């Protein structure tokens, strides 16, 4: 072996009895709900969000339809017209157009 | 077998003294910095080398 | 009623060494004139110094250059030494070209239009071989006390190309200073005192000038003594409410409950805006629906409101 890596980052708890323990991380549905949990909703608005961030893929776009988020409340009063508001309130966030329904969406967004 | 190419990169940077750093001599005498004094506020002798 | 003192005898030993001699003085002024004096120009006194260095075929400061004995890092520390004068300018460019073999001193750097090397025999580098070159450009800048070459942000304004090497600038041409206090030779006053100044710098600065320079800026500072006495901000907010495209049902309804500014609207909770009279569940809604289109949520909480 002429040219040799040297050692990749590795570590393993130590002073532990459960060892090796964990470690948590960050990804976009985490980060999602914590950006929703700093911002002023109701409860139903809450509810909502948490129901569309849920449906969110790993590249950021909404894979079920919003009809279909409205059919998953399941509860009167909670009509498409206040999905698409508390969606397209969530669209704004950090990574700006994510939770977007289409390519032409996002773009506008 | 796994790797296919391999790139090693080495940064360098000059550390100035600071209030923060240790200092000690060669008889077991150490201590760290508390300020770093002007040099027209330092005693001086007669010959006004502080 | 108090005796004055005068600049006179002005002696100069070497070219770094000077004498500066006031004769009449009070009983305890000499020791404060001193002090203040020491003070004044071992802190701030004007001068130019290197600021940056760049050399033709280095990239970095931990470099070498084949043909020269000391590394660019000793190049950098031999040129902080330099001594210049600059007039009315306080941004020359020195350029530097030699090549042979043997030191080179600051007397082979081309004469600038008003640039005067006071120390024409300071090594800054070595050259060993015989086909061996060297050139570079160094920038002089007018300054008053130390600047690190780090504490500088400003620079990094404009994109600054790789090969430009930064040194640190002193711009201080004093380095020692020592004063005493001597019985004068006047006999008709009952006791005066004289002040001797006796001060080393690096031939930059004349020494009546660096005197006059001290007091002026202890004058100016004492000035202030004589006369003493004394004895809703981010631009999407605070726009007009008719920005938001709304219906013209609630157009009515906001003038009536008095919203005039998109700042008010969003300090409203859900609870008690839905009591207002006539506003329907499904208009809120498209309040709510145009305002998330700003970003802006409904509730939000300020601190102050001005009426613009």
């Amino acid at each position: 072996t002429a040219g040799t890596p040297s050692g990749n980052g590795v570590d393993y708890q130590d002073d532990e009895l459960p060892v090796y323990q964990g470690e948590t991380t960050q990804s976009l549905q985490d980060y999602l709900m914590w950006q929703v949990e700093l911002t002023p909703f109701t409860d139903t608005d809450r509810a909502i969000a948490t129901s569309i961030v849920d449906a969110v893929d790993d590249t950021g776009y909404l894979t079920i339809q919003i009809e279909d988020i409205v059919d998953s409340i399941g509860d009167d009063e909670i009509g498409l017209e206040e999905v698409e508001a508390v969606l397209k309130r969530i669209q704004r966030f950090d990574p700006v157009g994510v939770a977007a329904k289409d390519l032409r969406d996002c773009l506008l967004i | 077998p796994g790797v296919l190419k391999i790139v090693k990169v080495y940064l360098a940077v000059k550390r100035r003294i600071q209030p923060g750093d240790k200092m000690a001599g060669r008889h077991g005498n150490k201590g760290v910095i508390s300020k770093i004094n002007p040099i027209e506020d330092m005693p001086y002798d007669e010959n006004g080398t502080p | 009623e108090f005796l004055k003192p005068r600049l006179v005898d002005i002696e100069q030993v070497s070219s770094t060494h000077a004498k500066v001699t006031l004769e009449p003085l009070e009983r305890g002024f000499g020791h404060t004139l001193g002090n203040a004096l020491r003070r004044i120009l071992l802190s701030s006194m004007p001068g130019c110094a290197v600021t940056e260095v760049e050399i033709d075929g280095v990239l970095h400061e931990y470099s070498t250059k084949e043909g020269v004995q000391e590394d660019i890092l000793e190049i950098l520390l031999n040129l902080k030494g330099l001594a210049v004068r600059v007039q009315g300018k306080d941004e020359v460019i020195l350029t530097l070209n030699k090549s042979g073999i043997g030191p080179v001193t600051a007397a082979d750097i081309t004469h600038d239009g008003d640039v005067e090397i006071v120390k024409p025999q300071h090594v800054i580098c070595h050259l060993t071989d015989e086909n061996a070159s060297i050139s570079m450009r160094i920038k002089v800048q007018r300054g008053r006390g130390y600047v690190p070459a780090s504490t500088r942000i400003h620079s990094e304004e404009d994109e600054r190309p790789i090969g430009r090497l930064l040194v640190d600038a002193c711009y201080s041409p004093v380095e020692r200073i020592a004063y005493n206090v001597e019985a004068a030779r006047v006999e008709q006053r009952t006791d005066l005192d004289k002040l001797v100044i006796e001060m080393e710098t690096n031939g930059t600065i004349d020494p009546e000038e660096a005197i006059r320079r001290a007091a002026t800026i202890l004058a100016e500072q004492l000035e202030a003594f004589v006369d003493l006495r004394d004895v809703e901000f981010d631009p999407i907010l605070l726009r007009p409410v008719d920005d938001l495209e709304l219906t013209v049902r609630s157009a009515n309804c906001l003038k009536a409950e008095a919203i005039h500014y998109i700042g008010d609207l969003v300090q409203r909770t859900e609870v008690e805006l839905l009591k207002t009279p006539n506003l329907g569940k499904k208009s809120l809604t498209e309040i709510k629906d145009v305002l998330a289109s700003r970003g802006l949520s409904l509730g939000m909480r300020l601190e102050n409101w001005p009426p613009a």
